[PDB]
């Protein structure tokens, strides 16, 4: 759980299929229950050996 | 002219009386328990709206 103004480091990992690669956007919807939903859409550049997603 | 005859009356005053007093209770439970009916209905009505989340 997260106490209200609290934060923790969520670590997702894409299924087999939907791995996004250099040059692919993805987008990634979270879901809290009782909230409103936020999305956050990225593509990584076509570079990107990995690391911060700008 | 004798009270006696009164009494025979005074029965039926009172009988048709509590009859009617028997069934408009009876006429206003149910009136009362529809009203609580379409009440409970009513914010059932509201409250139970669903909706589409996110994308």
């Amino acid at each position: 759980q997260l106490n209200p103004g609290a934060r923790v480091k969520v670590t997702i990992t894409a299924p087999t299929g939907y791995k996004p690669i250099a040059g692919q956007k993805f987008v990634l919807e979270i879901k809290p229950k009782t909230g409103a939903s936020t999305i956050v859409t990225r593509t990584l550049s076509d570079g990107y050996n990995g690391g911060v997603i700008i | 002219f004798s009270g006696l005859e009164a009494a025979i009356v005074l029965i039926a005053f009172v009988v048709v009386a509590a009859v009617f007093s028997y069934v408009m209770l009876g006429a206003g439970f149910f009136a009362t328990q529809k009203s609580q009916e379409v009440t409970y209905s009513g914010m059932k009505q509201a409250t139970s709206n669903l909706i589409l989340d996110g994308m």
